[PDB]
């Protein structure tokens, strides 16, 4: 919508959001992996 | 410390998290059985009171009943 062509639009999209998606995924993965350190089996079996 | 501040703080945070994990993880359980205390008395025989029964008479023999 800004005006770039499809090639430049694709490269701009990747440059601007590649790291953010990875960081969000890593936060979600790491947070859930903290359930592995609990004591109740119901919580612990959800981490991995 | 432009290139030193980050790893040091990361290590500090990791150590704090590990400490918290170690402290709280062991609190669960830790009370499976209850054992009552024992307080007995010394069972000894010092200065025991002595009770003596005596039966005597002009007869030859007798029939005797008593409480121990």
């Amino acid at each position: 919508r800004a005006g770039e062509d499809r090639e430049s639009a694709y490269y701009t999209m990747f440059h601007g959001t590649a790291h953010v998606v990875l960081a969000s995924g890593l936060t979600i993965a790491g947070a859930t992996l903290c359930l592995h350190f609990t004591r109740l089996p119901y919580f612990q079996t959800m981490g991995v | 410390l432009g290139r030193i501040w980050l790893p040091v703080l990361i290590v500090v945070a990791v150590a704090a998290g590990a400490l918290i994990v170690m402290n709280v993880r062991t609190v669960f359980g830790s009370n499976p059985v209850v054992v009552t205390e024992k307080t007995s008395d010394n069972a000894e025989d010092f200065n025991p009171k002595v009770v003596t029964y005596e039966i005597f008479g002009s007869g030859s023999s007798a029939v005797i009943n008593y409480m121990d």
